[PDB]
């Protein structure tokens, strides 16, 4: 079978910015007969792939002017001329010439902005779970840039380790921030032999980490 | 405008039998050939099956690993797509998709999610993240101990929706799944407006409204 190969796996650049995504065939796709059956496909985070580019370099309805596609042979490519918020999504380069149909893994597209620190908010265990027998503390980061943040857990000032989960939005589309979720789960028994609960935040928006606590 | 909706993915166990059906308009679906794609994490996305037109006889195309297992069909008069597949295994587990095929998968449907796993449905527990007292003040749901996958969250029956963020779900220790839905709003409003988190697990027909309060 053809193998599509994409490259980079993601980047990240500042709205305005010039991107350019390589796909590369493993065979000659055929030129004999006109512009070989290359295309691009878009897919924003929870939605269906979307045609973006056809026959190498012809933009499908409505797609606007910014996106290109351009290549020949094995070596084909996709050119935004200024990114945009909106335009981040995963990008796939698939073959129409010959069956089985094949995809590449697809280049992940990230906006790069200014850096912004997160909003620090926790939240108790509540009672309806207790009387469940469990206890679920959840810390939550808002609005933040970059992606990467440490979470880290304390319970009576003992860091706590691998009894958290974590999980981040995609970008938003519009600001272009992150916002995370963890999850501290502890038995109910671990829960009321303890006092302190605290989640400390450490990020490139804060000069210094940033905890949020109660007592319960 | 062109409309592919798509039904009849769930959980299945392995071994198991699901039929995909896709119901097509806004365009002329028998003049089409049309295909079924999936999506899986480890895999990406994949080609699954083809079927050309009556001019053709209606030749279809399957790839190598659905092939024998998986059945492609179409009845024009009902402008309607078919997947059957059967001996269902794991790496069938994904997100199906009912595509027009015109040289390129042009248009493609929602999407249906198909797992192919022996545990049982599990509805969810749904408990409020209630804020305290600064601005914005952030309150919450905690969508938790659910199998299948997906929820659905909604505030205010989709009224409210500016600063909500829905997590994407995670996976526990335990095989059931635990997600969280948060908004922040301006805390002078929490006293004159009222919160509610509306939450729908469709694999288990569950559906709960949930008062977040103070
Ligand atoms: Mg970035």
């Amino acid at each position: 079978e053809l193998q599509m190969t994409q490259s980079p796996s993601s980047l990240s650049a500042s709205v305005g910015d010039r991107v350019t995504i390589t796909c590369r065939s493993s065979q000659s796709l055929l030129h004999t007969y006109g512009s070989p059956y290359l295309n691009w496909y878009l897919q924003k985070p929870g939605q269906s792939p979307k045609l973006l580019i056809y026959k190498v370099s012809n933009r499908f309805s409505g797609v606007p002017s910014r996106f290109s596609g351009s290549g020949s042979g094995t070596d084909f490519t996709l050119t935004i001329s200024s990114l945009q918020p909106e335009d981040f999504a995963v990008y796939f380069c698939s073959q129409g010439t010959h069956l089985p149909y094949t995809f590449g893994g697809g280049t992940k597209v990230e906006i790069k902005r200014t850096v912004a620190a997160p909003s620090v908010f926790i939240f108790p265990p509540s009672d309806e779970q207790l009387k469940s027998g469990t206890a679920s503390v959840v810390c939550l980061l808002n609005n933040f840039y970059p992606r990467e943040a440490k979470v880290q857990w304390k319970v009576d000032n003992a860091l706590q380790s691998g009894n958290s989960q974590e999980s981040v939005t995609e970008q938003d589309s519009k600001d272009s921030t992150y916002s995370l979720s963890s999850t501290l789960t502890l038995s109910k028994a671990d829960y009321e032999k303890h006092k302190v609960y605290a989640c400390e935040v450490t990020h490139q928006g804060l000069s210094s980490p940033v905890t949020k606590s109660f007592n319960r | 405008e062109v409309q592919l909706v798509e039904s009849g993915g769930g959980l299945v166990q392995p071994g198991g039998s699901l039929r995909l059906s896709c119901a097509a308009s806004g365009f002329t679906f028998s003049n089409y050939w049309m295909s079924w794609v999936r999506q899986s994490p480890e895999k990406g996305l994949e080609w699954v099956s083809e079927i050309r037109l009556r001019s053709d006889n209606y030749a279809t195309h399957y790839a190598e690993s659905v092939k024998g297992r998986f059945t492609i069909s179409r009845d024009n008069s009902k402008n309607t797509l078919y997947l059957q597949m059967n001996s269902l295994r794991a790496e069938d587990t994904g997100i199906y998709y009912c595509c027009t095929y015109f040289y390129s998968f042009s248009y493609w449907g929602q999407g249906t999610l198909v797992t192919v796993s022996s545990a049982s449905t599990k509805g969810p527990s749904v408990f409020p993240l209630a804020p305290s007292s600064g601005g914005t003040a952030a309150l919450g749901c905690l969508v938790k101990d659910y199998f299948p996958e997906p929820v659905t969250v909604s505030w205010n029956s989709g009224a409210l929706t500016s600063g909500v963020h829905t997590f994407p779900a995670v996976l526990q220790s335990s095989g059931l799944y635990s997600l969280s839905s948060v908004v922040t709003v301006p805390s002078s409003s929490l006293g004159t407006q009222t919160y509610i988190c509306n939450v729908n697990h469709k694999p288990s027909n569950t559906k709960v409204d949930k008062r977040v309060e103070p």
